[PDB]
Order: structure tokens, then C-alpha cells, then sequence
RNA sequence: CAAGUCUGGGCUAAGUGGUAAAGGAUGUGGCGCCGCGAAGACAGCCAGGAGGUUGGCUUAGAAGCAGCCAUCCUUUAAAGA
């Protein structure tokens, strides 16, 4: 008869097991620790990896609920790029490189979670973590 | 003490362990000296009244030794001769040896490295039974010089003087210094444990833990509690329970297993050298 | 810039010291008289225009001439200019010591070492007319190694350095490494 | 340590320490220096202690130049010993260092960094000392 | 770091106080609690 | 203990004076230069102090906050990878 919840947990692809956080603050959930590595693994059949945050929100009759965000902005840079890794020392290293236009491609991928409504600062979030890890932008 | 004792000990547990199997006597495979396995400190602490009192038996009481193991950084090749002539039972063997070291936890590997002959077929055997010896006291402590590839590649012989035995002690010779000249290291014993803890006292425990010479290695959730993995040296890894139970006011329990054996960081290199 | 100075008749050079004052003397192969400016003014100067900006003496007969510090003699034991010497321009070619500027990271900027300014002033010679300024010197191409110095350089409209060519104007070397021992 | 390599007298007289500096009051290579205050003597040693442990505090730092150079022969009897049966054996060695003397200086280093290396070297130094810039070290030929 | 001949600030949070001709030197740490002497 | 508790201006508050150094210090007076200045400063209160993103590498794990680097973007009144 637990009390309510906008929980914001952080759960990768793939592991999901009923082990915290996903037992303290979804203790008082009831929720269906086990509907998730189905209706998610399902959906992240197709990525494989990347970290997807979520939302799980409980109520009265003990349900539950769950919305996910988008994967890491380091993510879809580092298939773009046949990466893995950064680059250790961002900067000087080059392992990889994305175009004017892959960085403006990846910036539609995430504009409905940064801020900004466009892709000329948009990108730029992109064209910065570049040098974040270590992969300069083909121009 | 004196051997004396020594017995006033043996009847010590010959009917105390009947008055409580709740214990384990041990005899340390590779030092006399005998273990006395307990299940808390009170424990073992009451006995060393009734022990030394009700048995009058007056020993001593502190803690275990560390079995280490000898061996090598630098990869080295000696010669190996050993020859006496003078009239008779000659005496003539001599061997040349390619030592190399190998990886914390490889073993022991020699190599029938010769070519046509130069060293007859007879007396492999027993240069092998040489260096596999020597091996025993080690260059530094004394202890079992291991993890370690040889290669005999050479070493010639003659056709009257030449002994299985004379050549036992050349090979016996080419690695009694290899190791005293690849710069030898005094490896030490690494233990596996497993603290289960409510992550309440977790915090500290895992303190405690590194500033214990170990080096922590995860912890995957267990019922209420959670549990702690990582590597440690016996040395100071002692009394642990009386720690672990302080950090966890009771709430507290681990395991231990054996891993590898690692080098000492050289400030315990000089210090080992008792 | 400029500078207020003013003729001295010759009357006790350490009174004006103690005065505020500053005893100096300007000249050239013309005239050369005594002279004198107060401190604030000549180290609000001198510690920026130095002996590369001209500096425009104004003196209370009208005149205000053009000239370079071409000395400053210290006092060794507390460093406090005891005398200057104002080098008057004129129109002739007159050699000077023009600024070097270090315009780009060599690439022990990435490698280590330090950019070594062996000499960030050098000897040309010009009519006063062109006043030329920090020459620029190209670095990148520099690794902790060889270096750079002979007249490899931008020379304005009519500069002709009055070096060698040969001094070593600036060479990259080693940092120092703190786990680095020899003694033993 | 530092010292002559080679010497046409082994053993020197002492003389004795006047004001002025004779030469080196000025930068003429790195950035920022470290001048003497006081007269005196100071060791190899001293110069050394000081040398290290300015590299030490900024660990791949830029170039330190130790613009003083030892070279007189630092006398002394044995102990327990009466005075006569001629000089003395040496010692050590020390730069005679008189005030207004550039002592070291650092070059290529930040300047948070350099007036920390400095301050502590004036440390290893027995004599009062000064930070300084480069100002007005042009000319000094 | 109580009583020495070279009383310093160990961390922002220390003040350098005066009272009785003496300085002392407090903090928040009762370590930096100083005091020359 | 013989002759000014002499006159004008200034400093010192420890009996310093009435004998010690490196090195410490919002001591106390006094000169300085250089910044912010009522188109609201200093202390100040109530405020906000974010999103890319747990930056990337490393690691048991490093999420502003071991440590290497790197230090761009963003929506802004402003918020440091
Ligand atoms: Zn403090």
C-alpha cells in the first residue's frame, strides 16, 4: 500500500533484472520488473546496445508506467565512425570523423529532447561532442 | 616451545577436540607450525586458557606465515660446467641453459633443446632432475622459485667421466644462478573473498578493504544484503573476522579462496629479507 | 608617447634622486644635453614603450623630439633606473632593436619542451621614417630539436637587419622531468 | 652537486663580500628570477637542494637556469685539531652571490606556477631573496 | 596545527584572529584551530 | 643627582624603550598605483543556479567534484563539461 512516484531510474539495453535501483524505488511500485527486458528488449532488438533512460510512474490501484528518452548523444557517433571507444585523448587523436551533414542528420535523431528547436545549435550540441571524444568533423 | 610442550599439546586436542568438534587442528603443510581453527575470537581465546592452563602447556601465540615463491623479471643464460679430472671417476658434466620467465601462474617447463647430441641421451633425464631440484631453495628466501620455462641448449660431455649424477649438478648449477642473475622477485599469495554485507556498513567496508594492500573487484546485489569481491594478501588479511564484524557491528560475513601469487612492492622486498 | 623632461644646469645629479627626479641626457652627433624626467612618468613609460617605441620628449623650450632609450643604467642592488640616455632620431638610418613576435605553437606544444625565446630583439636598421614593430616569426614546424635564426623573416619596405645572419634567434628544448636522475 | 671540473689551486683564500654584484642583475633568459637580498656564500649544496626541488613542485615543467656557478673552495680543519700544520683540506665548494645577483630564473611555465617554484627556493636559500619580472632587463649588454 | 611559529591559512574557511596580542587562526576544522607560539 | 617635569610638529602602546634570527600576522599610523561606483555596487535575504550529458578514455564504479585529457553547445537574465 506503498505511496506514489515520478521515478527517473536510468537503465541500460538489455539488463534488466529486478536488482536496485530498480527494488527500493520500485518496491513501492508493484511494478512488473520483468514487462520491461520484453516490451524494451523488443524495441532495442533492433540497436542492440545504448543505455536507454526512463520514466516509471506508479499510482493507486499498485500499476505502474514508463517513458523512455533517446540513447547517449555518444552513441549514435560512435557506429558513425566505426568506433567503439572515444578516442582516449580527445583532440590531437582522430580515430574516426562524421560530415557537415552526418552531424545535422544525428541532430533530427535527438531535437525532440535537447532544447533548442533547430539544427544550426542543434548540430553544434553534436559538433561539440566531437571533441569529446575524439572525432573531428569531415568539411 | 621446546618439543617439550610439543606433546603436552598433542593430548591437548586429543580430547579436547572430543569435548568439541567445533574446531579443526592443522599442522601447516609447509612449516611445522600448527593452525588452530576457530569460529570467533573469544573462541580460540578461551582455549588458550584451558589450553595453556587445565594443560599446563606454555607456547606461543601469534600469527601464520605467508607461503611465497621465488622467481624471475629478466629472462637469462649461464653456463653450466662442473668437470674434475685427476685421475679416474672423472667427473665431467657441463650444460647451457636459455631461462625465461613466464606468466604469474605458467608452472614449470624445461626444453630438450639439443640438437645432434653434444649432451648424450642417458643423462637428459637426470639434468632435468638437477634443475627441477635446485629449484627448491630459492635465491632470495629460499622459497619454491616457480612460474618459469627452461631451455637446455647446449653442453657437451665425455666419453669415460661423465656421470648421470655429475650432470644432475651442472644443470643443478646453470639454474642455481640463472635466478640469482634475471633479478629474482619474492611473489606472494592472493586471496579471493566474498563479504556479505548490508550496503549500510558497506561504505567503510570497502575502505577497510584497500587500505588492506587489496584491490577491490565488485559487488552484485544479494537478498537483503550485498556482496563483496576482490583479491588480498594473507599477510594482512589476518584476524579479519574480529574487523569485519566491527565494521558491521555483526551484520557481517565473508568467504576466502586461493587465486595467484604476486609481487611484493619492493618496500616489502627488502623487508622480507629476515 | 610622450614624456615631460626638462634641461638640468648640472647640479647635484644623486639631489634629484633624492628629489624624485630622475637624471638623464639626450643627444646624437648634434647635440647632447643634460636632462632629467620624474620616475612615475619614465616607469609608467619605460615599463611599456621600452627601447622599441619611439617616445616623444617634450621639453619647455617648445621642442618635442623623437629618441630611444638607448641605455638605462641600474642601481644592481635594487634595480631602480639611475640615468637614462634618449638616442634623438632624425631622418638617417639609425639602427634599433625592433621586437620579435612568436606568432604561432611550435609543435612542442603537444610534444613538451619550452619555446625558447634566445633572443626576442633584433638589430636592424631603418630610417626613422619607417617605424617598423613586432616582426613577426613564424614557429609550428618545430620540434624539440633543431631550431630556427640566420634573417628568415618578413622584412618591411625597407628594414636590413644589422645582425649576422647566424645568431641563434630561438631554439625548442627538453622540459624538465622530475623522475630524471644521474648522480649514481 | 655541482663544482669545478679542473683547478690551478686547489685551496683559494677567503676575501671578503662588498655590496654592488659586479654583473647579472638582470633576467637576459627566462621569465621570471629569483635575486639575492643579502651577501653571501652559498653552497653547491644549497644550489642543488633549491635547483631540485624547483623541478620537483612543477613535474615536466618548462626550463630552470641556475645563472650562479660554485668555484671557491669551501676550507676546514679536521675535528679535533689545534690551530697551525698549515691550511685546510676542502670541503664543499660555494658562488660568492652579493645582493641584486640573479640567482635562477624559470622560463615557459604559468605564472601561478613559477611564483610558487621560486617562492620555495628562496626556502633552500639562507639569505632574504626577490621575485622578478622583466621589465626593464632590456639592454644590459 | 595548534601552537607553532608559522600560523597560515589552511583553508578558506580558517580566519586569522587577534585576540590578546596573540594570533590565532580558526576554521570550521577544529584542526586548523591554530595559535602562534 | 648639579642644571628645562622648556617650547612647536610627528610616531609608539608593548613598559616596546630596558639588547636576538629565519619566518608568521584584517597590528598601527602614512604614501602609492590600479578595479567596481547610485544606467545601484561591498556585506548583503529571498531567488534561480538547467538541458546535450552518467562528456570521452580509464576503473569495481568515476555521473562537475580520484585521474588523464577536452572545455565546444544550449535555452537565457545567468548556470563552469
Ligand atoms: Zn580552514
Amino acid at each position: 500500500k506503498k505511496v506514489v512516484a515520478v521515478v527517473k531510474l536510468q537503465l541500460p539495453a538489455g539488463k534488466a533484472t529486478p536488482a536496485p535501483p530498480v527494488g527500493p524505488a520500485l518496491g513501492q511500485h508493484g511494478a512488473n520488473i520483468m514487462e520491461f527486458v520484453k516490451a524494451f528488449n523488443a524495441a532495442t532488438a533492433n540497436m542492440g546496445d545504448a543505455i536507454v533512460p526512463v520514466e516509471i510512474t506508479i499510482y493507486a490501484d499498485r500499476s505502474f508506467t514508463f517513458v523512455t528518452k533517446t540513447p547517449p548523444a555518444s552513441y549514435l557517433i560512435r557506429k558513425a565512425a566505426g568506433l567503439e571507444k572515444g578516442a582516449h585523448k580527445p583532440g590531437r587523436e582522430k580515430v574516426g570523423r562524421i560530415t557537415w551533414e552526418q552531424v545535422l542528420e544525428i541532430a533530427k535523431q535527438k531535437m525532440p529532447d535537447l532544447n533548442t528547436t533547430d539544427l544550426e545549435a542543434a548540430a553544434r550540441m553534436i559538433a561539440g561532442s566531437a571533441r569529446s571524444m575524439g572525432v573531428e568533423v569531415v568539411g | 616451545k621446546t618439543k617439550a610442550d610439543q606433546e603436552k599439546l598433542s593430548q591437548a586436542l586429543a580430547r579436547l577436540a572430543e569435548e568439541d568438534p567445533t574446531f579443526r587442528v592443522s599442522t601447516h603443510p609447509e612449516t611445522g607450525q600448527t593452525i588452530i581453527s576457530g569460529m570467533g575470537e573469544l573462541h580460540l581465546e578461551i582455549i588458550v586458557d584451558r589450553l595453556k592452563r587445565e594443560f599446563k602447556v606454555d607456547a606461543n601465540v601469534g600469527k601464520p606465515q605467508v607461503a611465497y615463491r621465488e622467481t624471475i623479471t629478466k629472462p637469462v643464460d649461464v653456463e653450466g660446467k662442473f668437470i674434475r679430472q685427476t685421475g679416474g671417476r672423472g667427473q665431467y658434466g657441463h650444460v647451457k641453459i636459455k631461462v625465461e620467465p613466464l606468466p604469474r601462474g605458467s608452472g614449470f617447463e624445461f626444453v630438450n633443446a639439443i640438437v645432434g647430441g653434444v649432451i648424450p641421451k642417458e643423462y637428459i633425464p637426470a639434468v632435468q632432475k638437477g634443475i627441477e631440484e635446485a629449484m627448491q631453495s630459492g635465491p632470495l628466501i629460499g622459497f619454491p622459485v616457480v612460474d618459469i620455462k627452461v631451455t637446455l641448449y647446449d653442453g657437451s660431455y665425455h666419453e669415460v667421466d661423465s656421470s648421470e649424477m655429475a650432470f644432475k649438478i651442472a644443470g643443478s648449477m646453470a639454474i642455481k644462478e640463472a635466478v640469482q642473475k634475471g633479478d629474482p622477485v619474492i611473489l606472494e599469495p592472493i586471496m579471493r573473498v566474498e563479504v556479505t554485507t548490508p550496503e549500510e556498513y558497506m561504505g567503510d567496508v570497502i575502505g577497510d578493504l584497500n587500505a588492506r594492500r587489496g584491490q577491490i573487484l565488485g559487488m552484485e546485489p544479494r537478498g537483503n544484503a550485498q556482496v563483496i569481491r576482490a583479491f588480498v594478501p594473507l599477510a594482512e588479511m589476518f584476524g579479519y573476522a574480529t574487523d569485519l564484524r566491527s565494521k558491521t557491528q555483526g551484520r557481517g560475513s565473508f568467504v576466502m579462496f586461493f587465486d595467484h601469487y604476486q609481487e611484493v612492492p619492493k618496500q616489502v622486498q627488502e623487508k622480507l629479507i629476515k | 608617447y610622450r614624456l615631460k623632461a626638462y634641461y638640468r644646469e648640472g647640479e647635484k645629479p644623486s639631489a634629484l634622486r633624492r628629489a624624485g627626479k630622475l637624471p638623464g641626457v639626450m643627444y646624437n652627433r648634434h647635440l647632447n644635453r643634460k636632462v632629467y624626467v620624474d620616475l612615475v612618468e619614465f616607469d609608467k613609460v619605460f615599463r611599456q614603450a621600452s627601447i622599441h617605441h619611439v617616445i616623444v620628449l617634450e621639453l619647455p623650450d617648445g621642442q618635442s623630439l623623437p629618441t630611444l632609450v638607448r641605455q638605462v643604467n641600474l642601481d644592481k642592488r635594487r634595480r631602480r633606473p639611475e640615468h637614462v640616455d634618449f638616442f634623438v632620431l632624425s631622418d638617417e638610418p639609425v639602427e634599433m632593436y625592433v621586437p620579435l613576435r612568436f606568432v604561432g605553437t611550435p609543435a612542442g606544444v603537444r610534444a613538451g619542451g619550452v619555446l625558447q625565446e634566445i633572443h626576442r630583439d633584433i638589430l636592424v636598421k631603418v630610417s626613422p621614417r619607417n617605424i617598423p614593430e613586432f616582426i613577426e616569426v613564424d614557429v609550428s614546424g618545430l620540434e624539440i630539436g633543431d631550431s630556427l635564426h640566420a634573417s628568415d623573416l618578413k622584412l618591411p619596405p625597407g628594414v636590413e637587419l644589422a645582425v649576422s645572419p647566424e645568431e641563434t634567434i630561438a631554439a625548442v628544448v627538453p622540459p624538465e622531468d622530475v623522475e630524471k636522475l644521474a648522480e649514481e | 652537486m655541482l663544482m669545478p671540473r679542473r683547478m690551478k689551486y686547489r685551496k683559494q683564500q677567503r676575501g671578503r663580500l662588498k655590496g654592488a654584484t659586479k654583473g647579472g642583475d638582470y633576467v637576459a633568459f627566462g621569465d621570471y628570477g629569483l635575486v639575492a637580498l643579502e651577501p653571501a656564500w652559498i653552497t653547491a649544496q644549497q644550489i642543488e637542494a633549491a635547483r631540485v626541488a624547483m623541478v620537483r613542485h612543477f613535474r615536466r615543467g618548462g626550463k630552470i637556469f641556475i645563472r650562479i656557478f660554485p668555484d671557491k673552495p669551501y676550507t676546514k680543519k679536521p675535528l679535533e685539531v689545534r690551530m697551525g700544520k698549515g691550511k685546510g683540506n676542502v670541503e664543499g665548494y660555494v658562488a660568492v652571490v652579493k645582493p641584486g645577483r640573479v640567482m635562477f630564473e624559470v622560463a615557459g611555465v604559468t605564472e601561478e606556477q613559477a611564483m610558487e617554484a621560486l617562492r620555495i627556493a628562496g626556502h633552500k636559500l639562507p639569505i632574504k631573496t626577490k621575485i622578478v619580472r622583466r621589465d626593464a632587463y632590456d639592454e644590459a649588454q | 596545527m595548534k601552537v607553532r611559529a608559522s600560523v597560515k591559512r589552511i583553508c578558506d574557511k580558517c580566519k586569522v584572529i587577534r585576540r590578546h596580542g596573540r594570533v590565532y587562526v580558526i576554521c570550521e576544522n577544529p584542526k586548523h584551530k591554530q595559535r602562534q607560539g
